[PDB]
């Protein structure tokens, strides 16, 4: 079907460049616009513009007219936004969404890219089995866990044995402390019955800093 | 330049209730073609923008059918009639008639529910985090409604102060409930001067604050 995937984590000093891309597949790309959303933390959608990919011409809106450019790959169906001149104002996630130009609305967007604009330097987590305390002869459900520590910038991507369990989990917003660095938890709920059947590994990946890590939680 | 407004920003719901999401405008919406190019999307937690209604009131493909929008010129209504776990996230208005296209700020769409008591755990830090010179304690609340709780550290039943950090989850998209973790941080030095560490929680749910706690090096 349609769908949008867009490249990574994205971590630059003010002033360098960023060029964010959105690959597209399942649909012809040539006939449809392709639209670029703003999403700072916390606030509303904006939409900065466009660019028709059957003439390759750009329009911007007033705010993102000067340092925003949009690029084709048409043979490779990809789209490309690239900031320039990079100020603390462009740290936020940026969205290609889909144009249908029959109805004049974007209708399958990208899963969102983060770009963090900082003087500072990538510094990855740190991950710490949050251990379960219950012991697998009793009744009742279990609780387990990662601290990912110490890292910057947001986001890492944490998962449970691959990804293959997902009911369960609750992944913490990251928090701050005063070192200038986050934090967070995730943690799953699971039946203390297994916690001696099967293993538990939390996946974390964080890649700006280019750390992929798995822990094994245990007793 | 338009505006978009939207009201409010914040609606909280209870399951099988209706909700009403209202968006206003500067300027009529309606194109000289004929035409109103008023849209929303929903925003779920995380997530990517998922498109709902497109020109005023069109249900977009697999959008369930107690969605509904409609208004005309500038008054446009957004309306989730018998409101379900799932509808919890941001709803934004877009319009593309007049350029350039604009959202309004979103409305946060909350679940209200009963109350519910959270199962409270405990954990020691780990030995490879001690290695490493410091010692973080993790106190976690989980499934609970509603946000707030106090919680409190009691270290060799001595209260802490700001030394922990609280975490919540948003609203869980199945039975609307929070998750909350708290983490005491201290030197690994520290750790070592004492001996029990415990998180009283204090909540609506609970009858009387539930205590939970360790000795060190279990
Ligand atoms: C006003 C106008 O001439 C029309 C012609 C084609 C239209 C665009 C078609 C592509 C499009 C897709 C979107 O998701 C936003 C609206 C837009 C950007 C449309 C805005 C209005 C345009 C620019």
């Amino acid at each position: 079907q349609v769908q949008l995937v867009q490249s990574g984590p994205e971590l630059k000093k003010p002033g360098e460049t960023v060029k964010i891309s959105c690959k597209a597949s399942g649909y012809m790309f040539t006939n449809y616009g392709m639209n670029w959303v703003k999403q700072a933390p916390g606030k509303a959608l904006k939409w900065m513009g466009w660019i028709n990919p059957y003439t390759g011409e750009s329009t911007f809106a007033d705010d993102f007219k000067g340092r925003f450019a949009f690029f084709l790959e048409t043979s490779a169906t990809t789209a490309y936004l690239q900031i320039n001149n990079l100020k603390n104002e462009d740290t936020a996630t940026y969205f290609c969404a889909r144009g249908t130009t029959i109805v004049w609305a974007m209708d399958y967007w990208g899963q969102g890219t983060s770009v963090t604009v900082s003087s500072a330097s990538t510094k990855g987590p740190s991950v710490f089995p949050l251990a379960p305390s219950s012991k697998s002869t009793s009744g009742g459900t279990a609780a387990l866990g990662c601290l990912v520590k110490d890292y910057f910038p947001e986001p890492v991507t944490v998962s449970w044995n691959s990804g293959a369990l997902t009911s369960g989990v609750h992944t913490f917003p990251a928090v701050l402390q005063s070192s200038g660095l986050y934090s967070l938890s995730s943690v799953v709920t699971v039946p203390s019955s297994s916690l001696g059947t099967q293993t538990y590994i939390c996946n974390v990946n964080h890649k700006p800093s280019n750390t992929k890590v798995d822990k094994k939680v245990e007793p | 330049e338009l505006v978009m407004t939207q009201t409010p920003l914040s609606l909280p719901v209870s399951l099988g209730d209706q909700a009403s999401i209202s968006c206003r405008s500067s300027q009529s919406l309606v194109h000289s073609n004929g035409n109103t190019y008023l849209h929303w999307y929903l925003q779920k937690p995380g997530q990517s923008p998922k498109f709902l209604i497109y020109k005023v009131s069109n249900r977009f493909s697999g959008v369930p059918d107690r969605f509904s929008g409609s208004g005309s010129g500038t008054d446009f209504i957004l309306k989730i009639s018998r409101v379900e776990a799932e509808d919890l996230g941001v709803y934004f208005c877009f319009q593309s008639t007049h350029f350039f296209p604009t959202f309004g700020g979103g409305t946060k769409l909350e679940i209200k529910r009963t109350v519910a008591a959270p199962s409270v755990f405990i954990f020691p830090p780990s030995d490879e985090q001690l290695k490493s010179g410091t010692a973080s304690v993790v106190c976690l609340l989980n499934n609970f409604y509603p946000r707030e709780a106090k919680v409190q550290w009691k270290v060799d039943n001595a209260l802490q102060s700001g030394n922990s950090q609280e975490s919540v989850t948003e609203q869980d998209s199945k039975d609307s409930t929070y998750s909350l973790s708290s983490t005491l941080t201290l030197s690994k030095a520290d750790y070592e001067k004492h001996k029990v560490y415990a998180c009283e929680v204090t909540h609506q749910g609970l009858s009387s604050p539930v205590t939970k706690s360790f000795n060190r090096g279990e």
